[PDB]
């Protein structure tokens, strides 16, 4: 099928529940008290958090701040819909898709009953039982879905997610998340430049019943120069920096 | 089996075009079309969904064969308001946010529009910021029929409210600078409203035709000029109020929304300064002493763009939206052709 | 052409639900008659109801590719009608009415998978036709 | 040293290309382009910009007061801009949470949820008295006794609380003569309806309907033709049967309680009704109102910044601003950005 | 072939629009404040103004909405930590 | 005929839902829901497309009725690759360009992109260009199913490989004056990967 | 680059039936058989 | 499939066909996974000829 | 061999009407601006099929 690593058709953005940042042990990234939870990046929270969600679905008012900031420049005055030419293919706002359902609350629906695919009927008479196959059974009331609207709409309970699909999620390394000039002040700052530091990363996730790969994509210079200096002639100096091969 | 095998038939294509045009349009027509089901109980008020719902009307009106070959708004059609209708995809994608069932715990951001402030770079200081909410179901709420929801069941509680606020990290000695070359007087921020209007709303009563108005005198320098349409009472809330009690209808509401759909029901406007000074006079109009918007058959000379609007009107329209009407009419940019522009929105038919 | 979502049956049914029902009368425990109580004389079907089966995505299909491609396709192709006077001038809109053409020619499996035009209409002007929108428009705003 | 020759720093390529390079790469620009072979930095300011201090993105506050009306709320904030910040008032916003009943005529669908595929004047299979039945048995079994419809196997007969299920049938096309057959009936203390759009809740986790007084109250009713051994069992059961999403488009008799005739009712669904709240959050916030009027002020310094009118319109010049400047066909949830339209083919049939 | 006598009927629909009527002496837009809003006729003395429009009939009440177009703005003063001031003005039509 | 005609009824718009919620959702479910035939054999592989084509899935999964009223992506289908699928529009149109039959003489041109090389202006010269070119059906073919199509018996033979290279016809003396630039150090050309990153 | 390709038995650029697509999914051939 | 028996029945008469699922087989958008890249066993080479 | 494009167009003629209609040719084939591509240009109306 596709190969997202290749292609880039990204669709399991939205498994991702928070990273936690650290430089040298113990220095969180970005710190300062910059974020509503300031040790991590959170990008969703379920239900017990959800003063802090954003935009109508699960995902947190940070995360939209930092991804906005990071795609388009904007989060610091005021949160819009970007220029259509800023806002490409793979780029957050384009992909982002918030959504909520109701469905039947089993705890407080007094009347609820667990009723599974072998025992359910809508269209029975009209359609196949448990197959695309021809019709079959009698005309009977429906016992299934319950109703969620109406005089009798059943005790519900909200769920809320989102899908962020193609597009890559982003951390710049820039000190207030801002595109100032692809070359960041965070990455000229004295701290990195004549000291090394080792990172450490902890990414949450939800979890899946197959083998996945967390693919972080750290972003360097990835330069190369070409000299020609006599016919048929071709020199290269590369330079990749930082990471250098 | 001797000979070819049992059959029935129907006309596919048919059958869907004949759906479509009853879900989307019969079922829209105006009440006073409808009649009042045999045999089963309907309600008394018909603000009420019970009433829309259960009135009846019949498929012939709107059907297959309706205005065949034709590109035709049905004129009982023109004055009902389009946005009220499930295809208004706005609307339902609005309802859909929310999820699919009655009972809906709400988590929402909510802007601040006023002109004087929602741009205002503040400075260091603590300031009271207090704002005041609505309650009122059929102004909080939209329906995509319009009907009454204090009536029909609706309720809401609003049970927290927080003020976020942004900041940018600025350079502590960058803001500080600012700050101070912001406290002069010279540099004082200002902010005009977007719409730059003084707002008025007229009555006219049911079937009547002429509708006249008088500003009393007044200084005028700097008016700008006029923009116009009409209004349904019933779609209106009155002005300023904290609760209107006769609001019974929770459809769009235009005069808010922008949701315009009853331009076309303007004949014309004469404009008079100081009792006969007619404006803007000067031989300037082919009928000069009014701006004539449409023109019935017998004056179809004076007509353009194969409809019944005016030549004269055209050009005022172009020209005010476009700038477009004295070196050739033409269609404009689309970036300047926006949403709620004339040109977008011209719909001529025969 | 990529085919057609037909992987349900489609089915019509009778309007009662049921129609091929069998009369029958209650009966008690050995087993005995009833009556005063339960009619004698209840419709009762037994198995599944009476349908037929149509291919609804398919029909679409078909009815699409003949109004719209078996219908312009080059006269050569076509034929005249039995029993029926057509017109001697092919310029006319009764010949090009009233001249036949078999909908095999252009039916749901033509080039099945393919994104390809027929080679008869390569050169078959494609504005000629009754989707040229601004044609429709422009007839239309003279009126119907 | 390395940056800059990597330009990764330094010079653009108008600096470090040889001059007559760059002037024959201008000039030839049209032509065959060199732009695309020569990198140029791009380089952050690295001071006066942003601080490094500890200081937080967003901030939130709680009320200072709230005060209600049964129309109505207030809510207070002390908005505190801390030295050495600015703030930017369009990124603040209100956060609200809160309790929606949209009352019991949202509906956010076309048609029903329930046995969509029958036939709209199709009964459910019922039982009258004037006691007559009408039903079916679609379930084929082993025999009958006065146990009911035997199963499988020592003979094992139907659980009479779901079984035989109504889904389960014959599994090919050709007649077969079925000699045990079984089905579920609804008695006649059940009221009629349509099998179109009814309903009745599960009363057991193996699907049945059965109303429970708790045990079944299921009866069986056995059935042979008029000329000994059952051919077939009915089972006969309550329910609690509803029309949640459908009402009655012809009602035969105005009578009450079963009857043949009630066989003839057909059923339609209701119109559908989504209920949201408006775009762009119109309506929850008061403006232009003397008696709600909104308030920023410096806390020590009582007077309102804020002045309103009641003929300024703040919602519709937002409306028109935010088509001004951006493309309202694209939806932003965060602020119910979602523009009122309508279906062009709905408005003007063509 | 069998057509029946016809007749014809025009319209046109003009949805989400305001109809507008700009006070500027070619109707142009050539600058927000307007020529003829800086005239001298408007400069030094006042006028009443009618306006008379005719309107299709309805069969329910109805409102005309007229906007009259001005110049609606505010001007705001920070002078000192915590104190904001502002001064209004529409013209015309001062509140 | 006395009273009505005969009449069969049938509802087309909820059909033509089921029939699209069938076709595009169902089908595509989680293995996990579905069951293999009754009767029928099926391969013990689940990467063929014998085993795709022939488990069973329910419509009642995903049926007209699934979240009434509702904008919401199924649970169970959130993390499955949406993109392989029948209505993968680019992916259709790159089938439809080789034709409608399994048997395929193809004739394409492919472009390099190597961030060091792809927009690099090369003087005169003779220089020995060569690249390496897969065969693996996996990687160099891709399927709407994502079936595993080295069991599943495509194969492709690779006859003829050439190389195309246009050239502006520019003047002669200018052409040699850009050259002469172009060989100082100070005008080396350079390039940044569009991407930037170290990939793990 | 020029080759040739087989796509396999399981390439099908299309959904449904190239045949007899309109008949009932459970319709026989006329056919014979024995008992 | 009504039965696991072999050859014509009457049972046979019953069964039911379906149509298989579709399966587009093609090259890869940019015709990605042609060309090795990023593999240091299958480097691509350009160098003067010298 | 001399042809493009997957269709029967010759290497010789896309390259004429790229040229011709975009100025693009020289420095790799690629889709023109849309702007540029108008409703009677080349590449907004090329179709090749198989």
């Amino acid at each position: 099928g596709s190969i997202p690593y290749l292609d880039g058709t990204f669709y399991l953005n939205h498994t991702f529940k928070k990273v936690a940042i650290t430089f040298d042990s113990s220095v969180s990234w970005p710190g300062n008290d910059r974020l509503l939870t300031p040790n991590e990046f959170e990008i969703k929270r379920s239900v017990d958090g959800e003063g802090y969600n954003v935009a109508q679905c699960n995902m947190t008012k940070d995360w939209f701040l930092v991804q906005m900031l990071a795609n388009y420049n904007i989060g610091y005055q005021g949160f819009y819909i970007p220029e259509s030419y800023k806002d490409r293919m793979y780029s957050f706002f384009r992909n982002f898709q918030p959504m909520s359902r109701q469905v039947v609350d089993d705890t407080k629906y007094k009347d609820y009953q667990q009723v599974g695919i072998l025992h359910q009927h809508n269209n029975s008479g009209f359609v196949g039982y448990l197959a695309p196959t021809m019709r079959e059974g009698q005309a009977y009331p429906a016992n299934f879905p319950y109703p969620l609207i109406g005089k009798t709409a059943v005790d519900s309970i909200t769920q809320k997610k989102f899908l962020c699909d193609r597009t890559l999620w982003r951390i710049p390394f820039s000190s207030n998340f801002m595109s100032m000039g692809a070359l960041t002040d965070l990455g000229q700052n004295l701290l990195y430049a004549n000291s090394a530091h080792a990172l450490d990363m902890t990414f949450e996730v939800d979890p899946m019943d197959e083998p996945t790969l967390l693919y972080v994509l750290f972003e360097v210079f990835d330069v190369v120069r070409v000299h020609r200096p006599h016919r048929g002639v071709i020199e290269t100096v590369y330079l990749r920096t930082p990471f250098s091969a | 089996r001797v000979g070819n095998n049992f059959a029935m038939e129907i006309n596919l294509n048919a059958n869907l075009w004949r759906n479509f045009l009853y879900s989307n349009i019969a079922l829209y027509l105006p009440d006073k079309l409808k009649y009042s089901p045999s045999n089963v109980k309907i309600s008394d008020n018909p603000n009420t969904y019970d009433y829309m719902n259960k009135r009846v009307v019949a498929p012939g009106l709107v059907d297959c064969y309706i205005n065949l070959g034709a590109r035709w708004s049905l004129d009982y059609m023109d004055n009902v308001n389009p946005f009220n209708h499930h295809r208004n995809a706005g609307l339902r994608y609005r309802s859909m946010l929310l999820g699919n069932g009655r009972y809906v715990p709400f988590h929402i951001q909510v802007p601040q529009k006023f002109f004087a402030i929602k741009n205002l770079l503040l400075l260091p200081g603590s300031y009271t910021y207090e704002w005041n909410f609505r309650k009122d179901v059929n102004m909080v709420l939209q329906s995509s029929l319009g009907n009454d929801l204090r009536v029909d069941g609706a309720s809401i509680k609003f049970d927290s409210i927080c003020l976020y606020a942004t900041f940018f990290p600025m350079a502590h000695n960058t803001a500080s600078t600012l700050e101070a070359m912001l406290r002069n007087d010279t540099n004082d921020q200002s902010f005009n409203d977007y719409l730059s209007a003084a707002n008025m709303l007229y009555p006219i009563p049911a079937n009547a035709t002429n509708v006249p108005i008088s500003i009393p005198s007044r200084n005028w320098a700097a008016f700008r000029g006029w923009a116009f349409t009409r209004l349904k009472t019933k779609e209106t809330p009155s002005l300023g109020s904290g609760y209107d009690p006769y609001y019974t209808y929770s459809g769009s509401i235009p005069y808010l929304d922008g949701t315009f759909y009853l331009n076309h029901t303007f004949k014309k406007v004469a404009i008079t300064f100081d009792s006969s000074v007619s404006w803007p006079g000067n031989d300037r109009l082919l009928t000069p002493n009014e701006f004539e918007i449409k023109r019935s058959v017998d004056g179809e000379g004076y007509n353009v763009a194969q409809c019944n609007m005016t030549k004269d009107w055209f050009l005022v329209q172009m020209l005010a939206n476009y700038n477009i009407g004295y070196q050739g009419f033409y269609i404009p940019e689309s970036y300047k052709d926006r949403m709620y522009s004339f040109f977008r929105n011209f719909q001529p038919m025969s | 052409n990529h085919g057609t979502e037909d992987e349900l049956p489609n089915y019509c049914f009778p309007l009662g639900g049921v129609i091929n029902t069998e009369t029958l009368t209650k009966v008690k425990p050995g087993w005995e008659k009833d009556a005063t109580e339960f009619s004698d004389k209840n419709e009762i079907r037994v198995g599944n109801n009476f349908a037929m089966e149509i291919n609804l995505n398919a029909n679409l299909w078909r009815n699409f590719l003949y109004s719209n491609i078996a219908l312009y396709l080059p006269d050569k192709l076509k034929y005249s009608p039995s029993n029926v006077k057509i017109s001697d001038n092919p310029n006319t809109y009764d010949y090009m009415n009233k001249r036949v053409v078999a909908p095999g020619l252009v039916d749901c499996y033509i080039n099945l998978g393919a994104r390809w035009s027929l080679d008869y209409m390569d050169n078959v002007n494609p504005f000629n036709h009754h989707r040229n929108a601004g044609l429709r428009y422009r007839s239309m705003l003279l009126g119907n | 040293p390395q940056w800059s020759y990597m330009h990764i720093s330094g010079q653009d390529a108008s600096e470090y290309l040889s001059p007559g390079l760059v002037q024959f790469a201008r000039a030839t620009e049209t032509y065959f382009s060199l732009n695309n072979k020569f990198r140029n930095p791009t380089v952050a300011p690295t001071h006066d910009v942003t601080t490094d201090r500890s200081q937080r993105l967003t901030l939130r506050f709680i009320p200072v007061d709230r005060e209600d009306t049964a129309y109505s709320y207030k809510a207070r904030f002390t908005l505190a801009v801390g030295d050495n910040r600015v703030l930017d008032m369009a990124s603040t916003y209100f956060d609200i949470r809160g309790v929606l009943d949209r009352g019991p005529t949202f509906k956010p669908y076309s048609g029903t949820a329930y046995n969509a595929l029958a036939p709209k004047g199709a009964p459910n299979p019922c039982e009258w008295d004037e006691t007559h039945v009408f039903g079916q048995a679609p379930y084929s079994g082993i025999n009958i006794t006065k146990e009911g419809i035997q199963i499988g196997v020592t003979p094992k007969y139907a659980d009479k609380t779901f079984q035989p299920e109504p889904q389960i049938g014959e599994s090919q096309w050709y007649e077969t003569e079925i000699n045990h057959a079984a089905g579920r009936v609804l008695k006649k203390t059940t009221p009629m309806k349509p099998c179109y759009g009814s309903y009745a809740k599960p009363t057991n986790e193996n699907g049945g309907q059965g109303i429970l007084v708790l045990e079944s109250q299921v009866e069986m009713q056995f059935f042979s033709t008029t000329e000994l051994t059952p051919k077939v069992v009915l089972y006969s059961e309550d329910v609690d049967i509803e029309t949640p999403d459908t009402h009655i488009s012809y009602m035969p008799t105005i009578k009450e309680g079963n009857s043949r005739e009630l066989m003839g009712q057909q059923s339609m669904p209701n119109r559908p009704n989504y209920i949201a709240f408006r775009d762009n959050f119109i309506g929850l916030m008061y403006y232009n109102s003397t008696g709600n009027m909104g308030v920023l002020a410096g806390q020590a310094s009582q007077l309102n910044a804020v002045v309103d009118l009641q003929d300024r319109n703040t919602e519709l010049s937002y409306q028109l601003l935010l088509d001004s400047i951006g493309d309202r066909t694209r939806y932003f949830s965060m602020w119910n950005q979602a523009v009122d339209s309508y279906d062009p083919d709905v408005r003007i049939i063509e």
